[PDB]
């Protein structure tokens, strides 16, 4: 429910939407000597076209959140977040500047076009999921601060137009020490072709009705600037606007979509009271999912090592392994729950592999398949360890190395196959 | 340093040095300054002061000399009696090796060199020049493995290791840092992970990120562990013995065989070999060690310590205030034992000579096994080494570097029941040829050999045509 009501118009990604929930948590610190998780913020990345559609999906992440903070390259400042010794002349005094996700503990942070910022902003980044607490060492100054938020990125191409006939790995344009931190890599594009025109034009013809009775056709839109003032000590909450925590609000269609009419909106002070609450919640990993970590991490990497045209900011080792810990302890803190159930370890499997991707009732079946191999499609050849190339098929349970010797006593006198040495291929 | 909260500016202070503590005091030791606090009357200059400026500083009476640990001139400090029985219990070492890195779980022989790493070798600089010392030790991996469970943990442990890694900050400000003080009229050069961690444990990731500048003054500072500064006036030699904790990463992440071993790691010759062990990490597709990588991350959410297994955690005034009592201890080796390790230095140049694609073995790796010889000898409380001490020695450079591969290095042989019969018939086929069948069993039972068996060898070989017998089986003569 909270993952289809967070875009309104934006309809589609059912991954995504399931993926960026459990951000805004944030997890839970890791309890240890040093008192501090190791990658515990998932750090998701959206590409696509150089402006089209990412001026409006910015914007509906960054409000849902309350300890949002806005970073971008072209109206923000960058040399700022982490450390910066500025100094004036009307005291002479030696002042620091710190960053803005400092005061903000376990919060969520979107970061706009990450390539264009300076480069003292790509190192101070890899001691925030590394270790856990960004130190300062610059200018004589040898202090700790406490900044841990997640680490958001929506970056555009350096030379725009994402191709779809080579690897998306050179379109990113980042180094080898930043896009081995991210996980999923999901990209939105936008082409004309005439059986996507109709699902766009659903959002156009609610725009333009959008305006004030008597701007239709005529004006332009309102929405340009921002005159943000403050005043006394007044709660400006339900004395000029009415945004109350509510669940489902009115049926509307002018910013809904088109094809949700069973599902309503909720309200943004919904979404800020109901995050601080989930944190208290700490659930403990059961035996019932421990198992499904260890049979899934093995399956995964072994397709993966041949892979070369795509599936490679992040290979199935201790990055992938600590993403499903901290997504399953994170997926039970908003469904109100004192453990982990066992749904919650099957929800980052379809997201990490969809982004980049005498012998029981055996030997009574064995028998029906000689019929086809010696008595249809001759070779003259199975048996031994040659036997392991034919037995696969469709059923499992692996064969020891004693039943597949015990096996060979028969067959050479009920006429089927001999023996010899190593690889047998005689009758 | 060690007294600061969670966050905070730095402060200076005005002390006055008079009587016998001028031209003693240097910068960079421990002081405790006691006095009052009372400010000073500024009357006499008619161009500086303008009106009162009423000043503020603070008087000294007394400074005494401290450090890092303890308030004295130490390098650590020491315990009482009844807490050395605790730790001297045992046969030599099991729950030191399982403490360090309490959370994650893997490469228990990395983490056995960690702990004999500040001990180093022999300081005693004799016949004029200075022998080498300090146990260094590389790391390749990708950092991202729990690399920051092996780096945040040893950071604490040491006294003096101060925490630095290859990135969030400039390359300039961490090994080779200019600060123009115009304040006195002189031009210093300070570091950052080099020039202030003597005697202790130097941290620092990505040893091949740097540009070469900062890979050059390390040729003098690794060896004898000496401060080179010439840059044109600069000229002076800092004395700070640095144990070098290397934490490289591959070009391709996990270890994956694309060339030769000298250039997957884009790191020259000179600094390959000049570490003592080389380990390396790697993963393997086994569900064995991913169950245990599972079940001890899950007790962590309940206990913020070790899982209750079979091993206890430690505290933090236990491993260095023992290891600190033995840094004075001078082991001295026998000459009956020193004549094997030059034997064993003939043998471990055979893995090297046959591949030219890994390491090589020269004049570098001879003075790094005399240097092991001391980090065991020095457990025991003893001043004299056994032969223990040298088969665990190169038990550890056996294991790093078959790691560097991608498979172990084993053998073959079966224990034949007549391989050595036809071996010792060749000592009498060259003396003679009528070699008597009576005269051959002579040297066959001195060692050992049966001599039912023989009679069933002779005819294994006979029978293939290699010699031949009479009627009575008493002459034997090579063909």
């Amino acid at each position: 429910q909270l993952a289809k009501s967070l875009a309104p118009s934006i309809h589609g990604h059912d991954y995504v939407k399931k993926a960026i929930l459990c951000l805004l948590l944030g997890g839970v610190e890791r309890d240890l000597e040093n008192g501090s998780h190791i990658r515990g913020d998932i750090n998701i990345l959206l590409i696509g076209d150089p402006s089209v559609a990412k001026s409006q999906l910015l914007r509906y992440v960054l409000c849902t959140a309350p300890r949002a903070i806005p970073t971008t390259g072209r109206g923000s400042s960058g040399v700022g977040l982490t450390a910066a010794v500025t100094t004036d002349q009307e005291t002479g005094e030696r002042r620091l500047e710190a960053g803005a996700m400092v005061l903000a503990d376990r919060g969520v942070v979107c970061i706009d076009e990450f390539d264009k910022m300076s480069d003292m902003d790509r190192t101070a980044i890899h001691e925030v999921m590394e270790q856990g607490r960004v130190t300062i060492a610059k200018a004589g100054i040898h202090a700790r601060l406490n900044a841990r938020c997640s680490v958001l990125a929506a970056a555009n191409p350096v030379y725009g137009r994402y191709d779809q006939y080579k690897t998306p790995m050179e379109n990113i344009g980042l180094q080898d020490s930043l896009l081995s931190r991210f996980d999923l890599l999901f990209i939105m594009l936008d082409q004309m072709d005439p059986e996507q025109d109709r699902e766009i034009s659903d959002h156009v013809l609610r725009m333009h009705r959008y305006r004030a009775p008597g701007e239709q056709d005529g004006d332009a839109m309102p929405l340009g600037s921002a005159v943000d003032i403050l005043a006394t000590d007044d709660p400006n909450f339900s004395q000029e606007d009415q945004q109350d925590t509510q669940i489902y609000e009115k049926h509307d269609n002018l910013l809904h979509g088109t094809k949700k009419k069973k599902e309503k909106m909720v309200s943004a002070a919904f979404m800020k009271k109901y995050i601080h609450v989930a944190k208290i919640i700490k659930p403990v990993l059961t035996q019932e999912s421990a198992t499904y970590i260890a049979e899934e991490y093995s399956r995964l990497r072994s397709q993966d090592s041949m892979s070369s045209d795509t599936a490679r900011t992040s290979p199935v080792t201790a990055r992938t392994l600590e993403t499903l810990i901290r997504l399953a302890t994170a997926h039970a803190k908003a469904r109100m729950s004192k453990t982990v159930d066992l749904q919650d370890a099957e929800e980052a499997v379809e997201l990490v592999q969809y982004a980049y991707f005498l012998s029981e009732s055996r030997l009574k079946a064995f028998k029906v398949a000689l019929l086809d191999v010696f008595r249809e499609a001759h070779a003259q050849s199975i048996g031994m360890n040659r036997l392991t190339e034919s037995i696969n098929r469709d059923s499992e349970e692996p064969f020891s190395s004693v039943e597949i010797q015990a096996a060979l006593s028969k067959m050479q006198d009920d006429n089927q196959v001999m023996v010899s040495e190593g690889i047998i291929f005689l009758i | 340093s060690d007294q600061v909260p969670v966050g905070n500016i730095p402060r200076s202070i005005t002390v006055l040095v008079e009587g016998e503590n001028t031209r003693i005091a240097q910068p960079g030791d421990h002081v405790s300054v006691t006095g009052i606090f009372l400010p000073i009357l500024r009357t006499g200059f008619r161009q500086v002061v303008q009106g009162l400026l009423s000043e503020t500083y603070l008087e000294a009476h007394r400074i005494v000399k401290m450090n890092k640990s303890e308030d004295d001139e130490s390098g650590a400090g020491e315990l009482t009696r009844e807490e050395l029985r605790q730790i001297a219990e045992e046969d030599f070492y099991e729950k030191l090796a399982a403490s360090i890195a309490p959370e994650i779980y893997g490469h228990e022989d990395v983490k056995k060199a960690l702990l004999l790493l500040l001990v180093g070798g022999v300081d005693q600089s004799p016949r004029g020049m200075k022998i080498r010392g300090n146990i260094n030790i590389c790391l390749m991996g990708d950092p991202g493995v729990a690399k920051s469970q092996l780096l945040s943990y040893i950071d604490r442990l040491a006294p003096r290791s101060q925490y630095t890694t290859g990135r969030g900050s400039s390359g300039v400000g961490l090994t080779a840092a200019v600060l123009r003080d115009s304040v006195s009229g002189e031009l210093t050069l300070e570091g950052g992970a080099l020039v202030l961690a003597d005697q202790g444990v130097c941290c620092i990731d990505e040893f091949d990120k740097m540009a070469e500048a900062d890979r050059t003054a390390i040729h003098e500072v690794m060896e004898q562990q000496t401060i080179s500064i010439a840059k044109a006036g600069i000229l002076t030699t800092l004395n700070a013995r640095c144990s070098i904790l290397a934490a490289a990463n591959p070009a391709y992440g996990r270890y994956n065989p694309r060339r030769s071993l000298e250039q997957n790691i884009q790191l020259p010759a000179a600094l390959l070999s000049r570490f003592d062990l080389l380990w390396l990490i790697q993963d393997r597709p086994d569900r064995d060690n991913d169950l245990r990588l599972a079940q001890h991350i899950t007790y962590v959410h309940q206990h913020s310590r070790q899982p209750p297994s079979q091993f206890e955690p430690l505290d933090m005034k236990l491993m260095r205030r023992y290891i600190a009592m033995c840094r004075e201890k001078q082991p001295m080796v026998p000459e009956s034992l020193a004549d094997y390790i030059t034997a064993a230095y003939v043998e471990m140049r055979r893995e090297a000579w046959a591949s030219k694609d890994a390491t090589y073995t020269s004049a570098r790796t001879l003075l790094a096994i005399l240097r092991l010889s001391t980090a065991l000898a020095r457990l025991r409380m003893v001043d004299v080494v056994e032969k223990e001490d040298v088969n665990e020695a190169i038990r550890l450079m056996e294991m790093s570097k078959d790691s560097l591969l991608g498979d172990k290095g084993q053998t073959a042989r079966t224990q034949r029941p007549a391989d050595v019969i036809f071996a010792t018939v060749r000592e009498l086929v060259s003396g003679g040829r009528s070699v008597r069948f009576s005269e051959a069993e002579q040297r066959c039972v001195s060692r050992g050999f049966t001599p039912a068996q023989f009679q069933a060898a002779l005819d294994e070989y006979e029978e293939l045509n290699v010699w031949q017998v009479n009627a009575s089986r008493t002459r034997i003569t090579f063909v």
